[PDB]
């Protein structure tokens, strides 16, 4: 199952 | 910051309204949001980025455009009488903390004929109180006002004061089976007797009513219910 | 991903409270934020967590071991943490409505109850008078009127800061000829001790 | 004994009018296993193998419903770096992540990954201990502040050592 990444550059 | 504008806005329906949002935290996502009682804060449109607007859980009746990063505005090109609410925008950066901006408070009429600036009346400690407890007590009354779009402030010997004040939290209905109703809405401001039977303390309770504008057009004979500010006062009692 | 908080919630002043909130189709790609919004603002940003507990001036977040459940828990809660607060998910790029969140009551804690109605007069003539009920303890409910001329507004606390003293108060008013400050408060249960004057 | 699952993602922002691209492949053991293409006709994680037929709609909705938000993240944050990197927008540029784990033959996590990468350069990447971050030029360094606020190394470390390795030995039971 996929990771999101979430967090922002 | 999160900036909006105007603060406040009266309008018939049928009429142009525009919400402006600026944000200068240099955050990407932006949203309109609206606040109604029974719904809690419910999503219009947000955006990711200049020229980017997507559609939200209540949309029906608002467009919106982001023309920058900071700028982000809500358009009601047909305004009616279910979008009065209370408006928020908010900015965040991607899924971060969202920070939101002050709010506008709209009220959109069908009919500009049933406006009326409020009557305010100011009612004195009793010195049952004053004797009883050593404490006075204040009590204002705002009175007959339509559209329910007030607030209430108290002000002390010139400037304005919240120790010893509560207000009401929404107004009431003084004709509850009218939808057409206008509205009453109670204050308290409590200070020592000490400082009550100072004659040289003033005391004011004061309603910022919003309603018509110069450029909104009357022709009844009654004044015309512009927005307004209707005080009313009292000085300190030596006995 | 949606959360479930209950509605609303009473508290005292003094006491710790434990707001929880249900979110059991969580993802491993959503954090829990916690959200504060007092009344006439919009919301502002209380804690968020993954899966420790977290904690800060604010307010503490315990969070379940299977994440599944979550508790906003305010120490020693004063007047001014009356509030909505809104528990939601944030993350997989979902942007969703924020919903009701949970209505914060905070009552003061009147250990000096000294329970009285009194009348008070126009400060410009004339004929027109309120009936103030106040100093009642937070246990006391008031009640609408059943005459549709008569208006009673709820229970409302005040806070004298300097003087470190906390009232509840409610007002009730009319110009129905029959209507005396003795009779405002009638359909209330009022405490037995209500001081009268006159 | 060991096995592995890998995550491949690249998004690549088109010729002056129309939105990036996304594509992501997956790999169990060193086959690909399931595959998302943004510019597919109905975009949707498909099966790349035959024994991934046995997972219900439910699984293939929800992952693809992941791949949505990872395809607006990725959209936003090219934006970004067309800003960190003082770069002319409607131009074209690449961005490539990968991700995944190594467990060993106790069945448990031996090595953890997450890295990203921008026009073929190395961006920001976990370094071993899951902890700490190696950033390659000085906009990376501005991120790594960032992701050293709020906590990301945590945020992929609980992917990694949780279900990361619940789903891989999933997916091997499903052989």
């Amino acid at each position: 199952s996929p990771s999101y990444a979430y967090h922002q550059f | 910051a999160v900036t909006q504008s105007p603060r406040n806005k009266v309008t018939v329906t049928g009429g142009n309204v525009t919400l402006s949002c600026r944000q200068t935290n240099s955050h990407n996502y932006m949203y309109w949001y609206r606040q109604d009682t029974g719904h809690g804060l419910r999503l219009i449109h947000y955006s990711y980025g200049a020229g980017n607007l997507q559609i939200g859980d209540v949309p029906d009746g608002y467009k919106a455009t982001r023309t920058t990063q900071e700028d982000f505005f809500l358009l009601l090109e047909l305004a009616s009488p279910s979008q009065t609410s209370l408006y928020f925008c908010a900015s965040s950066d991607g899924d971060y903390e969202q920070y939101f901006g002050p709010g506008t408070r709209l009220t959109v009429l069908e009919d500009l004929k049933n406006v009326f600036p409020p009557e305010v009346a100011v009612f004195e400690p009793s010195e049952a109180e004053i004797s009883h407890t050593q404490k006075a007590t204040l009590v204002c009354l705002a009175t007959g006002f339509y559209p329910d779009h007030v607030e209430l402030s108290w002000w002390v010997n010139g400037k304005e004061v919240h120790s010893g004040v509560c207000t009401d939290p929404q107004p009431l209905k003084e004709q509850p089976a009218l939808n057409d109703s206008r509205y009453a809405l109670s204050s308290r401001l409590r200070v020592s007797a000490t400082f009550w039977q100072n004659p040289r303390n003033h005391f004011r309770c004061q309603v910022q009513f919003y309603g018509l504008s110069e450029n909104d057009e009357w022709t009844q004979d009654r004044a015309k219910p512009v927005t307004q500010i209707v005080s009313a006062e009292a000085w300190g009692r030596a006995d | 991903a949606k959360t479930t908080q209950p509605d609303s919630m009473e508290s005292t002043e003094g006491e710790t409270v434990h707001l929880p909130c249900s979110h059991a189709t969580i993802s491993g790609n959503e954090y829990i934020y916690w959200y504060r919004q007092v009344p006439l603002q919009g919301p502002e940003y209380v804690t968020h967590g993954l899966q420790q507990n977290t904690t800060n001036s604010m307010a503490f977040l315990a969070i379940a071991s299977d994440r599944k459940s979550s508790t906003l828990i305010l120490t020693h809660v004063s007047l001014r943490d009356a509030a909505v607060y809104h528990c939601i998910l944030q993350g997989t790029g979902s942007k969703l409505s924020f919903g009701k969140g949970a209505k914060l009551t905070v009552s003061p804690d009147i250990q000096n109850p000294d329970p009285a109605v009194y009348q008070l007069r126009d400060s410009k003539s004339s004929d027109k008078s309120v009936c103030l009920f106040t100093d009642f303890d937070s246990q006391t409910n008031v009640s609408q009127s059943k005459d549709s001329d008569v208006y009673i507004t709820d229970k409302c606390v005040l806070d004298m800061r300097s003087m470190d003293f906390k009232s509840n108060s409610a007002v009730a008013w009319s110009n129905k000829s029959d209507f005396a400050c003795a009779n405002a408060f009638n359909n209330s249960i009022i405490p037995e001790d209500t001081f009268f004057p006159s | 004994g060991p096995h592995s699952m890998r995550y491949y993602e690249t998004a690549t922002s088109r010729r002056g009018l129309g939105e990036p691209r996304y594509t992501s492949v997956g790999y169990v053991d060193d086959k690909e296993f399931v595959r998302f293409d943004s510019d597919a006709e109905n975009p949707r994680y498909e099966p790349q193998v035959p024994w991934m037929e046995q997972e219900g709609p439910e699984y293939w909705e929800r992952i693809t419903q992941i791949a949505k938000g990872q395809e607006q993240w990725f959209r936003v944050n090219l934006r970004t770096l067309l800003g960190y990197y003082n770069q002319s927008a409607g131009g074209t540029h690449t961005l490539q992540r990968m991700y995944g784990c190594d467990v060993g033959s106790d069945g448990r996590l031996l090595r953890g990954y997450e890295q990203f990468a921008y026009d073929g350069c190395d961006y920001i990447a976990l370094n071993e201990d899951l902890r700490t971050w190696t950033a390659a030029d000085m906009a990376a360094q501005i991120t790594r502040r960032k992701w050293e606020q709020a906590g990301a190394a945590e945020y992929y470390r609980a992917y990694l050592e949780g279900e990361c390795v619940e789903w891989l030995h999933r997916y091997l039971k499903n052989g």
